[PDB]
């Protein structure tokens, strides 16, 4: 079995690049699923700007984790409350975000 | 370039970035399940222990550059921010977020 959290690699528009392998055990969603899909397509209609407004929120900040709660679709098309903690990977060389990870842990 | 490094349990390796074949050389599916104690450097495994119990009551601190050990014997000289996210559910330890910065080469 798989703990109901995973990550992703994407990018500031929320495109996963290359998820990790645990979202099966989340929501049921297959990786190559959300591969060259926008996080903001199975996110909560209502809560898409807030998810959006929190991404951009990541990009101020440059370096750090930031954990927005919302409903995530999941593979049965329902509405679970999960809170994903983005975190914005900047180059130690010269300032630049190469991707954007976000750490999905169901809240309850 | 930088790398994420997911540790739980006895921060063993949960997740590997594919960046990390790029640096240490290890499949990045290798070290799913194994201890990351077995190759957490030689002198400088002193260094992680005394991060990592700090980071598991801090929340988020930054590692200063390490002989981090490859899979040819190498020591490549990274830094790494540890940030350990907590389970809204039960309160508790999730896994630990490492963003490793690429910066020297390989000693």
């Amino acid at each position: 079995c798989q703990p109901t959290e995973f990550i992703s690699r994407h990018n500031i528009e929320g495109i996963f690049t290359f998820v990790d392998h645990r979202c099966v055990a989340t929501v049921g969603y297959q990786p190559q699923e959300l591969l060259g899909k926008n996080i903001v397509e199975f996110c909560h209609p209502e809560d898409q700007q807030l998810l959006r407004d929190s991404f951009q929120q990541v990009v101020k900040l440059k370096g750090q984790v930031l954990s927005v709660m919302f409903r995530f679709r999941s593979k049965n098309q329902e509405w679970l409350w999960m809170r994903t903690s983005s975190f914005t990977f900047q180059n130690p060389y010269s300032d630049e975000i190469e991707y954007i990870i976000c750490t999905n842990t169901n809240v309850k | 370039k930088t790398f994420l490094s997911r540790h739980s349990m006895d921060m063993k390796f949960t997740y590997c970035d594919d960046r990390i074949t790029e640096l240490i050389g290890y499949h990045p599916e290798e070290l799913l399940g194994r201890s990351a104690y077995e190759f957490y450097h030689a002198l400088d495994s002193e260094n992680m222990t005394k991060s990592h119990q700090n980071l598991c009551t801090k929340g988020q601190v930054v590692s200063g550059q390490y002989r981090m050990l490859a899979k040819h014997g190498g020591y490549v000289w990274l830094e790494t921010q540890g940030t350990v996210i907590y389970n809204p559910r039960n309160l508790q330890p999730q896994c630990i977020m490492c963003v490793n910065y690429v910066l020297s080469e390989i000693e």
